[PDB]
RNA sequence: CACCCCGGUGGGGGAUCCCUCGGCCUGCGCGCCGGGCAAGGACGCGGACGCACGCGAUAGACGGCACGAUCCUCAGACAC
RNA sequence: AACGCCCCGGACAGGGCGGCCACAGAGGGCGACAGCCCCGUAGCAGCGCGCAGCGGAGCGAGUAGCGCUGCUUGGUCAUGCA
RNA sequence: GCAGCCCGCAGGGGCGGCGAAAGCGUGAAACCACCGGGGCGCCCACUUGUGGGCCCCGUCUUGAAACACGGACCAAGGAGUGCAUGUGCGCAGCGAGUCCGCUCCGCGGCGCAGCGAAGGCCAUCGAGCUGCGCACAUGCGACCCGAUAGGCAGUGAACUACGCC
RNA sequence: GUGGUAGGAGGGCGCGCCGGCGCCGCAGAAGCGCAUGCGUGCGCAUGCGUGGAGGCACCCGCGGCGCAGAUCUUGGUGGCAG
RNA sequence: UCCCCAGCGAACCCACUGCCAAGGGAACGGGCUUGGCGCAGUCAGCGGGGAAAGAAGACCCUGUUGAGCUUGACUCUAGUGU
């Protein structure tokens, strides 16, 4: 149960959030679930999906395919693989817009200050992970 | 049980005739005309209504009255 | 694409038409239609050729209360008839895009005979007219949806 | 804690004590036959008119 | 319609079914309506007419009432088809042996006090098993509140309270 | 009115009566609670009452 | 032949059902306008800009701080 | 925190089988109905700084009250107000 | 989620095209086109076209098929409710008591007994209290819709009336 | 024993939602169309077609709970009328 | 102008409508009863009928519904005057 008074449950305010939520909030929902090599090594659960990341599609038609993520939109929330293409009338191959929740990212992405944004968030879960384990010890 | 309106649902005039009817106030409001039209209801039910009797005392106290 | 009315039971023999809420008098079309079908792809053009130059007329039977009468219905056992040229003209071109389908599905044209002819109301294009004593009231065009199928012999 | 209107538990098989059975007056349980409202079978049911 | 006895009374149905939905209760009148299909004793015929009735037809007995009936009954099963209360104007009652529907938890006590019992209706027949010294009462019916007011206050001789909720000075009294 | 009742004492014809409705009254009380728990951490080892005569 | 009725297909219309970033109600919180020019208005402000919304000649993100890779119709902008 | 395989399907959050986490099985998203895909959810964190001096019986008028008037009130030989 | 081919000045049509499908969900009825079948509007009977029975519903009314009024059709909407206080009945808990819900904790109400204007008298005496449900009465918009009016506060002499410049 | 206006009463049918309880659904839910069956009746169940995501039954509880009418309201559509 | 045509294209109104005679009937029927007739359902005239359509009769009456207005109505009141 959410015993936080101060948060909805409501699901017209949450489905609210959800496409009113504005760049910085989008960029949070889509996330991505990390391999099992990126997890040992960094440790969380799943981090915001990026342009030039490693990505395996996990559910729908391209489902098995790896690919390098070529374009993120946050408005209408779809993430656009190479190699995940459906051709036009006129010969024109349009990436496939897939969803950040069926993607699994194989390799992270580390140029642009990522690597910093990936180590804050990993020294933040080893540091909280060290004061639940001094407060279960206590 | 249900109230009456749901058995009333098919037939005109709800509950209360088609010659007679549900009109507004027919009679009056309240308890008038205690005198005039429905002085039979009061010379049956509250012989007593109308008038006054004895010694008015211009607040009692229950307090001090207090004396069962 | 979008289902025809009628059932078409060979459809490598027969070639059907359309047009969709064409801005024709629906009850003049109407009229026009029901004297066009079973009868031969050409024979329908010499027709309503004859509708345009009132050599012959189109019989009003359904929607012809107030038509006045001629000496043209008589071949349509009736006396109300008239010469609806807008209807005419709309289905003189409907009838060469039967004939140009036709040759499309390598069919003789001068075979094909006009087995059912479908004319549904369009939706109404309003307008309004002015009134006496400051009244407005409707000034609508009825338009009309037209299939045509014609199968061969 | 509640009392109850009565002590035992299942008290309609109070009627097959023998306390009660005891007491009981003897029921009708002659099973009659359903009447008959045609002439025919209420004359074959006393056929004595013929008699005179 | 009702039932004749050897003594000519007549005792009726009373409701058809009881509309009470205590389980209990109408096991007991399911089980005094089968006794008096099969019985000519008028006692259980009007215990089973009485375990119908509602809760205004049943009005209740106090200990004070029933020692009262104990001096003209003596030595007798006293049967009460209501509740039996207490009276505290009453500090001790005789002993005496009452089955009744309830009993008030301080009515229950007295009896015991005094030496005697209290039963429910269903053990009756083991209190009295030919049913032989039983003796069956009924409450006041017009002890109610609402008698005071029924009938016309303004009638000839009507000796009817008039509806008012007051209980001042100027309060509707009775114009006798 | 028609039958055997008590008089209409029925003061509601007045289109200005209000309602005082008690919807607050759960969390009015919860908040009550929460001021005497605060008053009580304000003052923690003074008694939050006074002390008060006997009276007749 | 027309007319009527029933069905099939097609129209016609938008009922039904399903949906709902809306309302309503209740509780709680807040309870902070103004010559330092208020409320409200007028007029302007977008590269292509009407409406809406935003804004005030610093006019369609000016600064600081936080965020960290897209925004997008075109053109373009973007780790300075 | 914790999910894989198979079937159906345009798509699995469905069905079947087998696990797992839970101080988290509230809710929302995700191509159908998801505790384990995502957002979340449960869960976890405080303190300081101040307080000084010198009179105290001062007292209330065009008021109260009365008379009249008007209003008002449940206020009654007047409740209030003027 | 297109414009390939044929036709048309074009709108477009036809063969196609994309997609699981829909192609700005579902798509009722009134109504309409065509096609197919059949010709009482209904009830009855049967061998289905005959016979027999049927005037137009609603409504007010002594009396409606009425030369009484309302109703073109269809969909959707559409009218005895809520609260307060009573009374009666039923049910429920306890019972000389009873009532949690103002509150952090009712000696508050009603009842165990009345009578009288009061002074005064006081029983020979009596089951109630609270809740739930219905019916009913009353106040409230009070079953729904409906006046002509009345008031309070505003706005207009661009029409028009008169006066002035 | 069997008519019935005004009228009263009883028992059910139906609708939105509730607390439960049995279930169903992308291998196609509701809704809809046409059939068949059940039913004195309110109505119910099924088949086929459509539809494309929810729903059913029962027990409970709450109620803005059932329409042919109101020169009803709103919307749509006819005849009149080429 | 009408009439006929091309194109454009309404409204009123609408319970439902084969037509008569007499009868009965709410005492003047399109529908009922008993008779008399007519029915390819079209065009144009036409005003006998539909007690035609307009409009919840303006006459009249009723309402314990008004308003305008009057005065020797009732109760008050601005103004004048003391
Ligand atoms: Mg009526
Ligand atoms: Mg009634
Ligand atoms: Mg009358
Ligand atoms: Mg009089
Ligand atoms: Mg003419
Ligand atoms: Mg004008
Ligand atoms: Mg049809
Ligand atoms: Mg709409
Ligand atoms: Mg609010
Ligand atoms: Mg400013
Ligand atoms: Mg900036
Ligand atoms: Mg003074
Ligand atoms: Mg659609
Ligand atoms: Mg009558
Ligand atoms: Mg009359
Ligand atoms: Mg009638
Ligand atoms: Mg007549
Ligand atoms: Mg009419
Ligand atoms: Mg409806
Ligand atoms: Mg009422
Ligand atoms: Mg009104
Ligand atoms: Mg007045
Ligand atoms: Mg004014
Ligand atoms: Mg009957
Ligand atoms: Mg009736
Ligand atoms: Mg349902
Ligand atoms: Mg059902
Ligand atoms: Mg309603
Ligand atoms: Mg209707
Ligand atoms: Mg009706
Ligand atoms: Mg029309
Ligand atoms: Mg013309
Ligand atoms: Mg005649
Ligand atoms: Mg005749
Ligand atoms: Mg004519
Ligand atoms: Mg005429
Ligand atoms: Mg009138
Ligand atoms: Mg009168």
């Amino acid at each position: 149960m959410k015993f936080n008074k101060e948060k909805t449950a409501s699901r017209r305010k949450n489905r609210k959030a959800h496409f009113t939520a504005n760049s910085t909030e989008r960029r949070i929902r889509m996330s991505s679930p990390l391999s099992k090599e990126l997890r040992e090594k960094y440790g969380f659960r799943s981090f915001p999906i990026r342009r030039n990341d490693k990505v395996v599609v996990m559910k729908g038609r391209f489902k098995g395919n790896t690919g390098t993520v070529v374009e993120v939109r946050r408005k209408m929330y779809k993430v656009y693989v190479d190699s995940c293409e459906a051709s036009k009338m006129n010969g024109r191959k349009v990436r496939v817009g897939i969803d950040a929740s069926n993607l699994k990212i194989i390799e992270l992405y580390q140029g642009d200050g990522r690597d910093k944004i990936l180590e804050r968030k990993m020294n933040n879960r080893r540091m909280q992970m060290e004061r639940a384990a001094k407060i279960k010890m206590e | 049980k249900d109230k009456k309106t749901r058995k009333l649902r098919g037939h005109v005039s709800h509950g209360h005739g088609r010659v007679g009817k549900h009109r507004k106030h027919p009679g009056g409001r309240g308890k008038c005309g205690g005198m005039a039209h429905r002085k039979t209801l009061f010379m049956k039910y509250h012989p007593d209504h109308f008038g006054k009797r004895g010694m008015n005392c211009t607040h009692l106290k229950k307090n001090a009255r207090y004396a069962p | 694409k979008k289902k025809y009315a009628p059932e078409i039971h060979d459809p490598g023999n027969t070639v059907k038409c359309r047009i969709d809420n064409a801005r024709v008098s629906f009850k003049n079309t109407r009229e026009t239609s029901r004297v066009l079908v079973n009868r031969k792809l050409g024979d329908a053009l010499n027709y309503l050729y004859d509708v345009i130059k009132k050599k012959q007329c189109v019989p009003m039977k359904r929607y012809a209360r107030g038509v006045g009468r001629t000496a043209q219905a008589k071949a349509f056992k009736t006396q109300r008839g008239r010469w609806p040229v807008k209807s005419a003209k709309f289905f003189i071109e409907l009838i060469n895009n039967l004939k140009v389908n036709a040759v499309n599905k390598n069919l003789n044209p001068d075979e094909m005979v006009i087995k059912n002819i479908i004319v549904n109301k369009a939706p109404i294009i309003p307008g309004r007219i002015h009134r006496a004593y400051g009244r407005i009231n409707p000034y609508n065009s009825h338009p009309c949806h037209i299939q045509m199928i014609a199968v061969k012999k | 804690l509640p009392t109850n209107v009565v002590s035992k538990d299942d008290v309609e098989s109070l009627f097959f004590s023998d306390e009660i059975q005891a007491f009981l007056d003897v029921p009708n349980l002659i099973k009659y036959e359903k009447t008959s409202r045609k002439p025919e079978t209420i004359e074959s049911l006393n056929p004595y008119l013929n008699l005179m | 319609v009702a039932t004749a006895f050897a003594s000519k009374k007549y005792v009726s149905r009373g409701r058809k079914k009881l509309v009470s939905r205590n389980i209990y209760l109408e096991g007991l009148a399911a089980l005094y309506e089968r006794i008096a299909k099969s019985s000519a004793n008028e006692i259980v015929h009007k215990i089973a007419a009485q375990l119908k009735m509602s809760r205004n037809n049943r009005p209740p007995m106090k200990v004070s009432k029933l020692a009262n009936i104990s001096e003209k009954y003596p030595g007798k099963v006293y049967v009460v088809v209501a509740k039996v209360l207490d009276d505290n104007c009453f500090l001790e009652v005789p002993k005496m042996q009452i089955v009744a529907l309830q009993f008030s938890k301080s009515a229950k006590e007295k009896i015991e006090k005094a030496g005697g019992s209290t039963h429910t209706l269903d053990q009756l027949f083991e209190v009295a098993p030919g049913l032989e010294n039983v003796e069956l009462f009924r409450g006041d019916l017009t002890a109610r509140k609402a008698y005071k007011y029924f009938g016309a206050p303004g009638d000839r001789h009507s000796r009817t309270y008039p509806k008012t909720t007051s209980k001042g000075k100027n309060r509707e009294k009775r114009l006798l | 009115m028609k039958h055997n009742n008590t008089l209409p004492n029925n003061h509601f014809k007045k289109t200005a009566i209000r309602f005082k409705t008690w919807f607050n009254q759960p969390a009015k009380k919860e908040k009550r609670i929460q001021l005497r728990k605060e008053k009580a951490e304000k003052m923690y080892p003074m008694p939050v009452e006074k002390l008060r005569p006997i009276v007749r």
